[PDB]
C-alpha cells in the first residue's frame, strides 16, 4: 500500500511542451465564461451560473468566492478544482500572512501564494494539475485596486480587464473597445453585463448571473461598530435584485 | 517514586582445580526480613559444560541467565553447532551486562 | 494510453476514470428520488430482491449517517457503505470539535472535497457512487444536497438519481412549473412520502409492492428509515384514492 | 583552561593563553597550546569545560578550512567571527551546550586593520582594543585602561601583556604555567617562544 | 521517497545506465594526467564554440580537493561539483580524525565509492563523470596519480587521459611514454602534456589549461603565455 | 518495464541470472584447498599499459585466518569486503575468538538476496573466499550473488572457468603439497588466459595455520613461474 | 504497481543525453528573449516580454526581471512560476548568509547552490527539472561586477555578455560583433536594445513589450544601487537611442 | 503472459503466475522425503553438488529441539524462512514455557509466505519445505508451499522426481505408520522410499541427510559416514 | 484496452477487472455453504482428499473468530486465513473498547471494509476468497457472505465455490419448506446432505466432510465443531439420501 506515486506526471515532451499544463488549459477553454474589469475606483468580476438541472437550487453553488474581506475570486473550468483551491487560498491567507503580520495580504501576494500551490501540482510525484483558470480581483492601501488571472501552470499576469473561458476570445475583444483609463465602477459593470450577454445563450437575469464587486468600504456589512481604523469589507456580492435594477437601463 | 530494584540475598561461590571446577549457591531468597522460598536454586546448567549464577536481585538475575542461555542456543544455530568455550561465554556475558550500562542488572555473575 | 487508467488530463482536457465511476453509478440497476415538504425531507429508492436466500432486511442503500443526517446512494454497496462510514466517522468529529451538529450542506462539501482529491491523486481511484444527503437543517430548513465522483455537490429544491433518472427529473421539473413553489406544500411527512411514491410510480411506469421500495425520512432533530408494514400503510393510502 | 587575554594595537592582534592544564590536585601538563589557527591571518584562543574546548576549536577549524577550499578565499575576521558567534548562539538551547569561550583575533587583508573579538560560551559579541575571559579580566581591564593607547606598536603590546601576566602572577590564586604568546598581523601568526 | 532501481542488469549482464554514463563522459572536453619524477601535471580541453566568455569568474577545470590533492573530470559539470564537495568534505573529516590529510589513494577510493553507491541505490542515476585525482601523500615526494569512473572502479596510471578523443591522445601517450624513465623535470611534464593534448584540441590559444603539483602542497595554474610558450616551441621543431 | 525482484518462468530471478552473466565477463580467480593451506590467484587484466598493475587489487584481505578473490563487476565488492572485515572482527570483539569460516561467507551470502523495490540491484561479483579454523581445517567457498555458497576442494570463476574448472577436475588429488598448488594456479590461468602470464599481470596468495593470509611479492611469484615452465619442459 | 506509468525522469539516453533536461531547453528556446551585457562601471538587464496585449497591466507587473538582493538580479526565460519557486530560495539562501557571516553573498555562491538544486532534480526523486534558464547579474566586493547564467542541468557559466530564450543564437552573433572590453553602461543599454530589436519576432520593438534593469556604481561614492526601469523611462530610453 | 509481470495481478483464469513460477523452483529442487509413525518423524534428503570439486548442498536444518525441516528450491529463502521459524520457536519458549506446536508453525509458516503473494514490490518465496516435530500431540510431519497452503500429511515429498516416492509411500502407509519404538526402520523405509525418486545415480556417503525426531529423541541430521548403516 | 492489467482501474463499463478475476479463483476453490436456523447458524465445507497420505481430521478448514463468530471460506485458502486474522484483530479491539463481544452485523462491515480497501488501490492485490461467516450476539443469529468486491449481504442460507449453483438450488427448497424456521440439529444433518449433494460437482477426487456451529440452545451461543456421534450421524443421513 502506500502512496507509490513519488515520480512526476506531468513531464516535458521531445517539442518541450508540458502535456498535462496544456491538456488543463483545453479543459478551461471548455469552461464556462467568467471576465473581470478594473475601473479607477473599484473592480468587478462576473460569471454565468450554469445550471445543471433547474431542480438544482444554483444559489448554494457559488462561483464567486470572498478570500479576504477585500479580495474576491471567479474562475473557468473544474468547478471541484476550484472549490479546494479556495480552501487552500483562505487558510493560506491566515498561516502565512495574517498569523504573521495581524492585516490580511496585498493581492498580488495572495496571488502569489495561489500560483505557488497550482506550481507544485505541476511538478510534485503522483499528482495532476489543476483544471482551472483563476481571476482574483481585489484592494489593499498601497497598490490600490488589482486584477489577476492566474493559469494551470501557476503563472499570473495582471489584467486591466479580461476574459476566460468559452468565449474568451470574442469578450477580450469586446472589452478593448470599451476600456478606457476613466471608467467609473458603475461605468465597468454596465460594461461587464453588456459583455456576458455575448456568451450567455438561455435566460439572462439576477438568478443566472453572478457578479460582485471590489469598491469603497461597507461598514453596514462589518457586524460591529467602536473600532474607526475597521471600516468594512470592500468586497460586495450583488444580488439577484441588484442585477435586474442595471438589466433595465441597459 | 517507584524503585525498579530489589535485594533477593544470598551468597554464591566458585573454586577451580585441575580438571574441574565447582559453583555453589545457597538455596535461600528473601525480601526484607522475610524468607520467600527455602528452595530457590540460582545456579544452573547452561549448556556446553557451562554453569552460571547472577546473584542480587533475583529478577535480573533470572532475566540475564535466561538471555544467556539463549544466546548459547543461538551459538550453536548461526555456528554449525559449535561448543562455546568458557572464555568465549566470558566475553559474551560483558557484552549482555554493559548494553544495560545506563540501567544495570542488579547482579554480580559467576561462572 | 495510460491517460485513461489513472487521473491525469487527456489530450481533450477529459478524466475518464472519473467518467468511468459515473458508469459504475448505475451498476445496481436502482432508482433514487427526494424531495422536500414544508417540515420534511423525503428520499425514496427501490428495492430489488433477486436471491431467495439473501435476507431482505440487511439490503439497503440507505444510512443513518447521524441523528439529524440521512443518506442514500447509487453505486455499488461496497464503496457505499466505505462512503457511509466515512461520513458517519466526519458527522461525529465535527460535532465533538465544534459543538454543533454537522449541516447536511458542510458534510456533503466535506465528502464532494474527498472526492475531489481522488480526481487530483493518482494512487486513489475515485468511489463509484452518487451520494444524496438530506435532513431538515435547524437553520436552512429541508435540505437535500448530492455528490458524485466528479467532486461537484450543490443543493436541490428536489432531485433523482439512477439508470431511468431523467424520465423522474423531468416529473418533478413539470409539476414544480405548475406548483409555483419550491416544495410540496403538505403538513404531514406521511402524504410528502406518498407524493414521491406516486410520482416516482408515473415517470418510472410500475406499480411498487412494500417490498419493492425503501424509504428514509428527516424531520427536526431526527432521520429514519420506515419498515415494510410503515411503507404497506402508506401504499394503501395512495390506493384508497 | 582559565586565562586567556588579548590585544589590538595599531598593526597586530596578540594573543596571550596559560599553558596549564589541572585535573583536581594534580597539573597534567605546563605546555598546552590553548589556540587553534581557523585561517592564515584569523586565530582562534578558547577556554571552558574539558573536552568541550578542544572539540568546538577543532570543529569550527574544520568549517573554515572547509570554506577556505570550496571558495579559494579566506574569509574576514569579522565574517569568522559571525560564524562562530552563531554556532555558540545555537549551542546554548541544545540538550548540552558548549561551555566554551573563545577570543578571535585576525587580520582583515581588505581593511589592512587588526581585529579582536570576544565571544561568551552564550554567543555574546563585542569588537575590542583589549579583551579577556573568566578571572583575568578583573586584573587586567583595568590596568589596560591606563597603559593601553590605540598607536602602539608589537612591541609596545607585547610589554602591555608583559605588564598583564606580571600581576595575574602576583594577585591570582592559581598557578596557570605562563602563557603562550601568538602575534597575528600582516603576514600572517607567529608564535614567540621566549616569554 | 522516490524508490525506482534505475540501474539494473539486462540480459547480456550490462547495467545500461552505468554503461549510458559512460557516453556522457566520452562526449565531455579531454582531459589528461602524467606523472614525472617529481611532479604531476594535470591538462584539460576547453572548447573554442564559446566566445565573449569570462575566464576570472567561469568554473576551472581542475579543483583543489585539499592543499595537496587536485581533482579534474570528463563528463557532466553540474555532476562534478557533487563529487568535489563531498571529496572536500571527507578531505576536512580525515584532517579531523586522522590529524593527518588524505592520501591520494584514500580520496580516490572515497569518491569512487560515492560513484559505486549511486549505481546501486533505488531512485537515483549513476553520475556521468569520470575523474582524475592527483597529488602527493603527506610527507611524501612520490607523485601519484589515480583515475575513477561511474562504475565506481578505480586504478593507478603512469600516464592517463579521459574524454573526447580520449584513445588518440592515450594512443599517443602509449609511445611516447616511458616507464623506465618518466618526465625528469617539471618543463618535461608539461610539454609531454601540452604536446598530448595538441593531437586533439586545435588552436593551443585558450583552449588548453594547465596545473601543475609538486610536493608539499605546491600546486599551480599556468597562465595563458606560459602555456602560448610551449605551445610556440612544441611547432617549431615539428617542422622538421 | 518489469520488477526487480520478478520471477521467469522456469522458476529463477532475472535479475539474479542477469548478474550470473556480468560475472563470466570478469577476469579469472581459482583457488585451491589442500591440507597445508589454500591458495588463492587472479588474472590482473590491465585496461592499458599505461596503468600501474600493481595498484589492481582482486585478492583481499578479511582477517588473518580468511582471504578473499573476486571476479566480475569488481567495484560492487568493496561493500561486501567492508561488511565481510566488520562481521570478523565483530565477532572476536563479541566472542574473544576467530570467526568460522563458514559463517564469515554466510553473513557476506546474507547480503546478496537484499535488493528489490534494501539496494536496487544484486552485487555483478562472485568471491572466491578462503580461510583455516580450528573445526574444519582449510576451506574454499564460493560465493553468489544468489546468496548462494558452496565448499570446493578448487574452483575457478570468471571468463576462462568452464575450462579451467575441468582441468581441475584432473589434476586435484587430496594429498596436494601447497607449492604444487601454487604451481597448478599458475599452469590453469596461463592457459585461460588472454595475454602472457608473468608476474606483472598475475597475482598468487595463500592462507596457512602458522602465517595466516599472505599476497605474495613480484619477485616471490616469478620464481614460481620460472619454476613452472622448467617442469614441464623436463618431461 | 505504479512502475507502468513512470517516465524515468532521471535516466540517460544511449547516446548519455539526459531527455528530460534536453526537452527542457527546447521548452526554452520558445520564452521571450532575455539579454544581459556587463560593462566596466555597470551591468545592463534587457529582456522582451512574451506577446503581450493590449489590456495588460504593464506598470505594476513582473515576469521576466527579479531582484534577489539590492546587489543581485536575475532574468528568467522559461516557465516564470518555475522560476519563483527558484527565486524564493535564492532569496533565504542570501539572508543565510548574511546573518550567518554579517556580509553579502557573493554572487558565485549564490549561483552556485541555485544551479546545485536544479543538478539534483536530474539525478534523484523521479521529478521533472525545473523548465528555467536565468541570466544572473550582480556585485560584490571580490570580483565587481559579474554576469552568469544556469539552465536546467544545473550546469552553469560566467559571461560578458549573453543571452538566454529565444533566438539565441542570432543573438549571441550580433553580441559577439559589437560588445568591446571598455565598453561604458550607456553603451551597452544601447547594445541590449539594439539587439533586441533585430532578433525580435514582433513587428517592431515598443515599450510595452520589454522590461530594463541596470545596476551601476552610479550612486553616491563606493555603493551599488538597481535601477529597475518604470514604463515611462523604457519610454524614454528606447526614444533617445532612435528605436522610436 | 500479460498477467506474470507482479505478484499483485490475477490473471483472467484467476492466476497468481508469479506464485506459479515460485513453484517451478521447488520442482527443479533436489528430491527430499518426509513420513512418521506414532513415535517418530523422519526426513530423507538427497543432496546435489555443483560438481566433483564441490561439497554437497545442506538441505535440512533444525529449528528447535523438537522441530526442524528439509528444503527443496532456493536455499536462501529457506534460510528467511527457518530463521523466522526458529524466532517463533524461542517466542514460545521464552514468554510461555511452552514448546510451539507444529500445526502452529504450519499456521505462521502460511502467513508470512501470503503477505508476499498480495503487495507490490515483493515477491513469493522460492522454496518448499517439509516440517518434522514431535509434541503433546505426537509426532507430526508438514509440507509447504510458497503459494502459502500448508497440510498435514503421514507421508510426503517434494522435489524432482518426488512422484515416486510419494506413490511408494502411499502403498507403504500400512506398514511405516505402525513402527513404533523403532528408528531404524523407520529410517530404512524413508531410504527405499527416496530411491524411487533416483536415476542413473545411486545413494552414496556423502550424498545421502536423514534426519530423525521423535517420543526419546531430540531432532538430529546425519550426514557421511553416519548414513553409511542405511545403503 | 489494458483495463484489466491493475487493481483499482474502472473500466469503460465502470467495472474493476482485477476484482473479477478474483471471482474466478473463487469458483475454482471447493465448496462451502452457510445455514441459518432457529437461535444459531451451521457452517460446512468440502475438503478434498488428494491422496491416502493426508491424515484425516488433521487439516481443519473451519475457523473461529473471537468466541462466538465462525468463518469458512473457498479460493485461495492463505487469503481467507489472511482475512480470519484481520478479523481476529478487529474482534479484539472491539472487546477491548467496548467490552461486550463484537456483535455479527458490526464484524461484517469490519471485513467488508478491508476487503473494499484492497480494491482501492494498484498496490494491492484483491481477496481471492469469497467468505462464509456468522455467530449469535444479543440480537440472535446472523449469517453473512462477503465477496472478493467487498460486497457483504446477510443470508437465509449462503454457498460458494465450484458447487455453489447445486448448493443454492438445495438452499431453495430449505427455506421454502421451512417457513417457520429449521433447528440446530437438523441444520447440521442438511449441511451434510448438501455437501455431498454439492460433490457431484467434483467428484473425481473423493472427500471428507467438516461441520461447526453456533446456538443459543445447543452449543450455549459459541463456536463449535462438529466431532464424533453427531457428525458420524449427519453423515450417514447424507449417505441415505444420495442413494
Ligand atoms: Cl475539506
Amino acid at each position: 500500500m502506500t502512496d507509490r506515486y513519488s515520480f512526476s506526471l506531468t513531464t516535458f515532451s521531445p517539442s518541450g511542451k508540458l502535456g498535462q499544463i496544456d491538456y488543463a488549459l483545453t479543459a478551461v477553454k471548455q469552461g464556462v465564461t467568467s471576465l473581470g474589469i478594473k475601473a479607477t475606483n473599484g473592480v468587478v468580476i462576473a460569471t454565468e451560473k450554469k445550471s445543471s438541472s433547474p431542480l438544482a437550487m444554483s444559489e448554494t453553488l457559488s462561483k464567486v468566492s470572498l478570500l479576504t474581506p477585500d479580495i474576491g475570486a471567479v474562475y473557468s473550468g473544474m468547478g471541484p478544482d476550484y472549490r479546494v483551491l479556495v480552501d487552500k487560498s483562505r487558510k493560506v491567507a491566515h498561516t502565512s500572512y495574517k498569523r504573521i503580520y495581524g492585516e490580511y495580504p496585498p493581492t498580488k501576494l495572495l496571488v502569489s501564494e495561489v500560483a505557488k500551490i497550482m506550481q507544485e501540482a505541476t511538478q510534485s510525484g503522483g499528482v495532476r494539475p489543476f483544471g482551472v483558470s483563476l481571476l482574483i480581483a481585489g484592494h489593499d492601501e498601497f497598490n490600490g485596486f488589482s486584477l489577476y488571472q492566474v493559469d494551470p501552470s501557476g503563472s499570473y499576469f495582471p489584467w486591466k480587464a479580461t476574459a476566460i473561458g468559452k468565449g474568451s476570445v470574442a469578450a477580450k475583444t469586446f472589452l478593448e473597445k470599451r476600456w478606457n483609463d476613466e471608467l467609473e465602477l458603475e461605468d465597468a459593470i454596465h460594461i461587464a453585463l453588456l459583455t456576458l450577454k455575448e456568451s450567455v445563450e438561455g435566460e439572462f437575469n439576477g438568478d443566472t448571473i453572478e457578479l460582485a464587486i471590489i469598491g469603497d468600504e461597507n461598514p453596514d456589512l462589518l457586524g460591529y461598530t467602536g473600532i474607526p481604523t475597521d471600516k468594512g469589507p470592500r468586497f460586495r456580492k450583488l444580488t439577484s435584485q441588484e442585477i435586474n435594477d442595471r438589466l433595465e437601463a441597459l | 517514586q517507584f524503585n525498579p530494584y530489589g535485594d533477593n540475598g544470598g551468597t554464591i561461590l566458585g573454586i577451580a582445580g585441575e580438571d574441574f571446577a565447582v559453583l555453589a549457591g545457597d538455596t535461600r531468597n528473601i525480601t526484607d526480613y522475610s524468607i520467600n522460598s527455602r528452595y530457590e536454586p540460582k545456579v544452573f546448567d547452561c549448556g556446553d559444560n557451562i554453569v552460571m549464577s547472577a546473584n542480587g536481585f533475583a529478577a535480573d538475575g533470572d532475566a540475564l541467565v535466561k538471555r544467556f542461555k539463549n544466546s548459547v542456543k543461538w551459538y550453536h544455530f548461526d555456528h554449525n553447532d559449535k561448543k562455546l568455550s568458557i572464555n568465549s561465554a566470558a566475553r559474551n556475558i560483558q557484552h549482555l551486562l554493559y548494553g544495560k550500562r545506563f540501567f544495570p542488572y542488579y547482579v554480580h555473575t559467576i561462572i | 494510453g495510460y491517460d485513461r487508467h489513472i487521473t491525469i488530463f487527456s489530450p481533450e482536457g477529459r478524466l475518464y476514470q472519473v467518467e468511468y465511476a459515473f458508469k459504475a453509478t448505475n451498476q445496481t440497476n436502482i432508482n433514487s428520488l427526494a424531495v422536500r415538504g414544508k417540515d420534511c425531507t423525503v428520499v425514496i429508492s427501490q428495492k430489488k430482491v433477486p436471491d431467495k436466500l439473501l435476507d431482505p432486511t440487511t439490503v439497503s442503500y440507505i444510512f443513518c449517517i447521524s441523528r439529524t443526517i440521512g443518506m442514500v446512494v447509487n453505486g455499488p454497496i461496497p464503496d457505499a457503505r466505505n462512503a457511509a462510514l466515512r461520513a458517519k466517522a466526519e458527522a461525529a468529529e465535527f460535532r465533538y470539535k465544534y459543538g454543533y451538529d454537522m449541516p447536511c450542506d458542510v458534510l456533503a462539501k466535506r465528502m464532494a472535497n474527498l472526492s475531489q482529491i481522488y480526481t487530483q491523486r493518482a494512487y486513489m481511484r475515485p468511489l463509484g457512487v452518487i451520494l444524496t444527503f438530506v435532513s431538515v437543517d435547524e437553520e436552512l430548513g429541508p435540505s437535500i444536497y448530492k455528490t458524485d465522483p466528479a467532486g461537484y455537490y450543490v443543493g436541490y429544491k428536489a432531485t433523482a438519481t439512477g439508470p431511468k433518472q431523467q424520465e423522474i427529473t423531468t416529473n418533478l421539473e413539470n409539476h414544480f412549473k405548475k406548483s409555483k413553489i419550491d416544495h410540496i406544500n403538505e403538513e404531514s411527512w406521511e402524504k410528502v412520502v406518498e407524493f414521491a411514491i406516486t410520482h416516482m410510480i408515473d415517470a418510472l411506469g410500475t406499480e411498487f409492492s412494500k417490498n419493492d421500495l425503501e424509504v428514509g425520512v428527516a424531520t427536526k432533530d431526527k432521520f429514519f428509515t420506515l419498515s415494510a408494514e410503515n411503507i404497506e400503510e402508506r401504499l394503501v393510502a395512495i390506493a384508497e384514492q | 583552561m582559565d586565562i586567556i587575554l588579548g590585544i589590538r594595537v595599531q598593526d597586530s592582534v596578540i594573543l596571550a593563553s596559560s599553558k596549564a592544564v589541572t585535573r583536581g590536585i594534580s597539573v597534567l601538563k605546563d605546555s598546552d597550546d590553548k589556540t587553534r589557527q581557523l585561517s592564515p591571518h584569523t586565530l582562534m584562543s578558547f577556554a571552558g569545560e574539558a573536552g568541550d574546548t578542544v572539540q568546538f576549536a577543532e570543529y569550527i577549524q574544520a568549517n573554515i578550512q572547509l570554506y577556505s577550499i570550496r571558495e579559494d578565499y579566506e574569509l574576514s575576521p569579522q565574517a569568522v567571527s559571525s560564524f562562530v558567534r552563531q554556532e555558540l548562539a545555537k549551542s546554548i538551547r541544545s540538550r548540552r551546550p558548549y561551555q566554551v569561550n573563545v577570543l578571535i583575533g585576525g587580520y582583515d587583508k581588505k581593511k589592512n586593520k587588526p581585529e579582536l573579538y570576544q565571544i561568551d560560551y552564550l554567543g555574546t559579541k563585542v569588537e575590542l582594543p583589549y579583551g579577556a575571559h573568566g578571572y583575568s579580566g578583573f586584573y587586567t581591564f583595568s590596568l589596560l585602561d591606563h597603559h593601553y593607547r590605540p598607536d602602539m606598536t608589537t612591541e609596545e603590546g607585547l610589554d602591555l601583556l608583559k605588564l598583564c601576566v606580571q600581576e595575574l602572577e602576583k594577585r591570582m590564586p592559581m598557578d596557570f604555567k605562563g602563557v603562550i604568546v601568538k602575534i597575528v598581523d600582516k603576514d600572517g601568526i607567529r608564535q614567540v617562544d621566549d616569554f | 521517497g522516490y524508490d525506482r532501481a534505475l540501474s539494473i542488469f539486462s540480459p547480456d549482464g550490462h547495467i545500461f545506465q552505468v554503461e549510458y554514463a559512460l557516453e556522457a563522459v566520452k562526449r565531455g572536453t579531454c582531459a589528461v594526467g602524467v606523472k614525472g619524477k617529481n611532479c604531476v601535471v594535470l591538462g584539460c580541453e576547453r572548447r573554442s564554440t564559446l566566445k565573449l566568455q569570462d575566464t576570472r569568474i567561469t568554473p576551472s577545470k581542475v579543483s583543489k580537493i585539499d592543499s595537496h590533492v587536485v581533482l579534474s573530470f570528463s563528463g557532466l559539470n553540474a555532476d562534478s561539483r557533487i563529487l568535489i564537495e563531498k571529496a572536500r568534505v571527507e578531505a576536512q573529516s580525515h584532517r579531523l580524525t586522522l590529524e593527518d590529510p588524505v592520501t591520494v589513494e584514500y580520496l580516490t577510493r572515497y569518491v569512487a565509492g560515492v560513484q559505486q553507491r549511486y549505481t546501486q541505490s533505488g531512485g537515483v542515476r549513476p553520475f556521468g563523470v569520470s575523474t582524475l585525482i592527483a597529488g602527493f601523500d603527506p610527507r611524501d615526494d612520490e607523485p601519484k596519480l589515480y583515475q575513477t569512473e561511474p562504475s565506481g572502479i578505480y586504478s593507478s596510471w603512469s600516464a592517463q587521459t579521459i574524454g573526447r578523443n580520449s584513445k588518440t591522445v592515450r594512443e599517443f601517450l602509449e609511445k611516447n611514454y616511458d616507464r623506465k624513465e618518466p618526465p625528469a623535470t617539471v618543463e618535461e611534464c608539461v610539454k609531454l602534456t601540452v604536446r598530448s593534448l595538441l593531437e586533439v584540441v586545435q588552436t593551443g590559444a585558450k583552449n588548453i589549461e594547465i596545473t601543475v603539483v609538486k610536493p608539499d602542497s605546491d600546486i599551480v595554474a599556468l597562465s595563458s603565455e606560459e602555456i602560448n610558450q610551449y605551445v610556440t616551441q612544441i611547432e617549431q621543431e615539428k617542422q622538421e | 518495464d518489469r520488477g526487480v525482484s520478478t520471477f521467469s518462468p522456469e522458476g529463477r530471478l532475472f535479475q539474479v541470472e542477469y548478474s550470473l552473466e556480468a560475472i563470466k565477463l570478469g577476469s579469472t580467480a581459482i583457488g585451491i584447498a589442500t591440507k597445508e593451506g589454500v591458495v588463492l590467484g587472479v588474472e590482473k587484466r590491465a585496461t592499458s599499459p599505461l596503468l600501474e598493475s600493481d595498484s589492481i587489487e582482486k585478492i583481499v584481505e578479511i582477517d588473518r585466518h580468511i582471504g578473499c578473490a573476486m571476479s566480475g563487476l569488481t567495484a560492487d565488492a568493496r561493500s561486501m569486503i567492508e561488511h565481510a572485515r566488520t562481521a570478523a572482527v565483530t565477532h572476536n570483539l563479541y566472542y574473544d575468538e576467530d570467526i568460522n569460516v563458514e559463517s564469515l561467507t554466510q553473513s557476506v551470502c546474507d547480503l546478496a538476496l537484499r535488493f528489490g523495490e534494501l539496494m536496487s540491484r544484486p552485487f555483478g561479483v562472485a568471491l572466491l573466499i578462503a580461510g583455516h579454523d580450528a573445526d574444519d581445517g582449510y576451506q574454499l567457498f564460493h560465493a553468489e550473488p544468489s546468496g548462494t555458497f558452496y565448499r570446493y576442494n578448487a574452483k575457478a570463476i570468471g571468463s576462462g572457468s568452464e575450462g579451467a574448472q575441468a582441468e581441475l577436475l584432473n589434476e586435484w588429488h587430496s594429498s596436494l603439497t601447497l607449492k604444487e598448488a601454487e604451481l597448478l594456479v599458475l599452469k590453469i590461468l596461463k592457459q585461460v588466459m588472454e595475454e602472457k602470464l608473468d608476474e606483472n599481470n598475475a597475482q598468487l596468495s595463500c592462507i596457512t595455520k602458522q602465517d595466516g593470509f599472505k599476497i605474495y611479492d613480484n619477485e616471490k611469484t616469478a620464481e614460481l613461474i620460472k619454476e613452472l615452465k622448467e617442469k614441464e619442459a623436463a618431461e | 504497481g505504479s512502475r507502468r506509468y513512470d517516465s524515468r525522469t532521471t535516466i540517460f539516453s544511449p547516446e548519455g543525453r539526459l531527455y528530460q533536461v534536453e526537452y527542457a531547453l527546447e521548452s526554452i528556446s520558445h520564452a521571450g528573449t532575455a539579454i544581459g551585457i556587463m560593462a566596466s562601471d555597470g551591468i545592463v538587464l534587457a529582456a522582451e516580454r512574451k506577446v503581450t496585449s493590449t489590456l495588460l497591466e504593464q506598470d505594476t507587473s513582473t515576469e521576466k526581471l527579479y531582484k534577489l538582493n539590492d546587489k543581485i538580479a536575475v532574468a528568467v526565460a522559461g516557465l516564470t512560476a518555475d522560476a519563483e519557486i527558484l527565486i524564493n530560495t535564492a532569496r533565504i539562501h542570501a539572508q543565510n548568509y548574511l546573518k550567518t557571516y554579517n556580509e553579502d553573498i557573493p554572487v558565485e555562491i549564490l549561483v552556485r547552490r541555485l544551479s546545485d538544486i536544479k543538478q539534483g532534480y536530474t539525478q534523484h526523486g523521479g521529478l521533472r527539472p525545473f523548465g528555467v534558464s536565468f541570466i544572473y547579474a550582480g556585485y560584490d566586493d571580490r570580483y565587481g561586477y559579474q554576469l552568469y547564467t544556469s539552465n536546467p542541468s544545473g550546469n552553469y557559466t560566467g559571461w560578458k555578455a549573453i543571452s538566454v530564450g529565444a533566438n539565441t543564437s542570432a543573438a549571441q552573433t550580433l553580441l559577439q560583433m559589437d560588445y568591446k572590453d571598455d565598453m561604458k553602461v550607456d553603451d551597452a543599454i544601447e547594445l541590449a536594445l539594439k539587439t533586441l530589436s533585430k532578433t525580435t519576432d514582433s513587428s517592431a520593438l515598443t515599450y510595452d513589450r520589454l522590461e530594463f534593469a541596470t545596476i551601476r556604481k552610479g550612486a553616491n561614492d563606493g555603493e551599488v544601487y538597481q535601477k529597475i526601469f518604470k514604463p515611462q523611462e523604457i519610454k524614454d530610453i528606447l526614444v533617445k537611442t532612435g528605436i522610436t | 503472459n500479460n498477467y506474470d509481470g507482479d505478484t499483485v495481478t490475477f490473471s483472467p483464469t484467476g492466476r497468481l503466475f508469479q506464485v506459479e513460477y515460485a513453484l517451478e523452483a521447488i520442482k527443479q529442487g533436489s528430491v527430499t522425503v518426509g513420513l512418521r509413525s506414532n513415535t517418530h518423524a523422519v526426513l530423507v534428503a538427497l543432496k546435489r553438488n555443483a560438481d566433483e570439486l564441490s561439497s554437497y548442498q545442506k538441505k535440512i536444518i533444525k529449528c528447535d529441539e523438537h522441530m526442524g525441516l528439509s528444503l527443496a528450491g532456493l536455499a536462501p529463502d529457506a534460510r528467511v524462512l527457518s530463521n523466522y521459524l526458529r524466532q517463533q520457536c524461542n517466542y514460545s519458549s521464552l514468554v510461555f514455557n511452552r514448546k510451539l506446536a507444529v500445526e502452529r508453525a504450519g499456521h505462521l509458516l502460511c502467513d508470512k509466505a501470503q503477505k508476499n503473494t498480495q503487495s507490490y514490490g515483493g515477491r513469493p518465496y522460492g522454496v518448499g519445505l517439509l516440517i518434522i516435530g514431535y509434541d503433546k500431540s505426537g509426532a507430526h510431519l508438514l509440507e509447504f508451499q510458497p503459494s502459502g497452503n500448508v497440510t498435514e500429511l503421514y507421508g510426503t515429498a517434494i522435489g524432482a522426481r518426488s512422484q515416486g516416492a510419494k506413490t511408494y509411500l502411499e502403498r507403504t502407509l500400512d506398514t511405516f505408520i505402525k513402527i513404533d519404538g523403532n528408528p531404524d526402520e523407520l529410517i530404512k523405509a524413508g531410504v527405499e522410499a527416496i530411491s524411487q525418486s533416483l536415476r542413473d545415480e545411486s545413494l552414496t556417503v556423502d550424498n545421502l541427510s536423514i534426519a530423525i525426531v521423535g517420543k526419546d529423541t531430540p531432532f538430529t541430521i546425519y550426514d557421511g559416514e553416519a548414513v553409511a548403516k542405511y545403503i | 484496452t489494458g483495463y484489466d492489467l491493475s487493481n483499482s482501474v474502472f473500466s469503460p463499463d465502470g467495472r474493476n477487472f482485477q476484482v473479477e478475476y478474483a471471482v474466478k479463483a473463487v469458483e475454482n476453490g471447493t465448496t462451502s455453504i452457510g445455514i441459518k436456523c432457529n437461535d444459531g447458524v451451521v457452517f460446512a465445507v468440502e475438503k478434498l482428499i488428494t491422496s491416502k497420505l493426508l491424515v484425516p481430521q488433521k487439516n481443519v478448514k473451519i475457523q473461529v473468530v473471537d468466541r462466538h463468530i465462525g468463518c469458512v471460506y473457498s479460493g485461495l485458502i492463505p487469503d481467507g486465513r489472511h482475512l480470519v486474522n484481520r478479523g481476529r484483530e478487529e474482534a479484539a479491539s472491539f472487546k477491548k473498547l467496548y467490552k461486550t463481544p463484537i456483535p455479527i452485523p458490526a464484524f461484517a462491515d469490519r471485513l467488508g471494509q478491508y476487503v473494499q480497501a484492497h480494491t482501492l488501490y494498484n498496490s494491492v492485490r484483491p481477496f481471492g476468497v469469497s467468505t462464509i461467516f456468522g455467530g449469535v450476539d444479543k440480537n440472535g443469529a446472523h449469517l453473512y457472505m462477503l465477496e472478493p468486491s467487498g460486497s457483504y449481504w446477510g443470508y437465509k442460507g449462503a454457498a460458494t465455490g465450484k458447487g455453489r449453483q447445486s448448493a443454492k438450488a438445495e438452499l431453495e427448497k430449505l427455506v421454502d419448506h421451512h417457513p417457520e424456521g429449521l433447528s440446530a440439529r437438523e441444520a447440521v444433518k442438511q449441511a451434510a446432505k448438501i455437501i455431498y449433494l454439492a460433490h457431484e460437482d467434483n467428484k473425481e477426487k473423493d472427500f471428507e466432510l467438516e461441520i461447526s456451529w453456533c446456538s443459543l440452545s445447543e452449543t450455549n451461543g459459541l463456536h463449535k465443531f462438529v466431532k464424533g456421534d453427531l457428525l458420524q450421524e449427519a453423515i450417514d443421513f447424507a449417505q441415505k439420501e444420495i442413494n
